[PDB]
């Protein structure tokens, strides 16, 4: 899942 | 902002829109996704990082790639566009995608775009596009692509579902690559990974884009 | 047949409102239009009008209609009456979009004058250069935003209660659009404009006709 | 007037 990726917070947070 | 830029071409809109004719005279558009917005081109902000080592998995690792792509460089060309996308929609229908560059060498480019389920492309679209001079550099632009079948027939099959959570369920093994490559050199110009979910704003559909490191 | 000389065809001109509702919701309302449906094998033969009608609609004396009729070529010239689309219904743009093809790689420059009375009132001018395509050249003027003048104009024309009312003023008002090769001052596509107002059905309409010497 | 001098009758004939 892509919720567990390496990620920045941004990528979860809608502007 | 110039953004979505390598040093040799910068991608000023992406846009994929639905339109319906009323009658003769009168039209109503909606657009599903887009970038464009009205700060000019040396705004270009700071930009977050992905390892794309954290992306290989959703696209084809066949010879030509994305790995492949990325490891032949330049990877200052690599991008990756997060959409929300606006699918709140209501005559005739057509369905298109509008696109424009800029860059100021005079160059001749092809741009591949190939959808990808399960990291296997299902559907591919390949386009040359040539030069205008204008305002001291050259344009490129695709206006009003008619968008392919498969596509028009997915966003059907979205709509249909009954909740928001199922339709990002169903985009979570969907992605789209773009390749745009001087056709003389074989240069990879620019190189766009783009992943959607459904939009919940009310200020229309949203993005973020960053930049793809190796790390 | 269409608005095409040896050297340049017109396939699109309109004008235009665009309504934002919304970010990504927007409406567009046609005054005018020609080539929104796609050119088939069923369009009308162009009739023919004598430009000797007509001479007084337009500027004339140097560099006037007479003057680059008579300079030619004769093929480039055309007449167009359209009958609009007045009645529309957020921010709001209001635009002319246009696109050409010819043979030839050229820069272009389109000179569009309003005249009342046969006399100008604005000028525009617009250079364009050529894009590749498929063997030939094309050129676009796309979403050029209209200029307060005729903007204003058709706030106004709104403003007056009747149509034979809004034909009337009409009578007196014309454009004239000229298309010149830069480099070589060749006379491209010449196209006189005279406007009524839609009582169709079906939205906004046209005639067009090949100007001649007869 | 307009619609006295010699033009074709589509002139003021609306398609
Ligand atoms: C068909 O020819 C494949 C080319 C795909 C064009 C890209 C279209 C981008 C789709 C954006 C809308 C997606 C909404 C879920
Ligand atoms: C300002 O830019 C003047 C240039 C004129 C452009 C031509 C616009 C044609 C307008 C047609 C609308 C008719 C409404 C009666």
């Amino acid at each position: 899942p892509w919720r567990l990726r390496k990620x920045p917070d941004s990528f979860a947070k809608e502007p | 902002p110039r953004s979505v830029a390598s040093s040799k071409l910068w991608m000023l809109e992406f846009s994929a829109f639905l339109e319906q004719q009323q009658d003769p005279d009168t039209y109503n558009k909606h657009l599903f996704v887009h970038i464009g917005q009205s700060s000019p081109s040396y705004s270009d902000p700071y930009l977050e990082a992905v390892d794309i080592r954290q992306i290989y998995d959703k696209f084809p690792e066949k010879k030509g790639g994305l790995k492949d792509l990325f490891e032949r460089g330049p990877s200052n060309a690599f991008f990756l566009v997060k959409f929300w996308a606006d699918l709140n929609t209501n005559g005739s229908s057509f369905y298109g995608v509008s696109s424009q560059y800029e860059s100021p060498e005079n160059m001749i480019i092809t741009c591949s775009t190939k959808v990808c389920s399960f990291g296997k492309q299902v559907v591919e679209k390949v386009e040359t596009e040539y030069a205008r001079y204008e305002n001291g550099h050259y344009s490129y632009r695709i206006h009003r692509s008619p968008l392919c079948e498969y596509m028009i027939n997915f966003i059907h099959k979205l709509k249909h579902l009954p909740e928001k959570y199922m339709m990002n369920s169903v985009l979570e093994n969907f992605t789209i690559l773009q390749v745009v490559t001087n056709r003389d050199t074989q240069e990879t110009l620019l190189c766009i990974a783009y992943v959607f979910e459904v939009s919940a704003s009310e200020h229309g559909a949203q993005h973020h884009i960053y930049r793809l490191v190796k790390e």
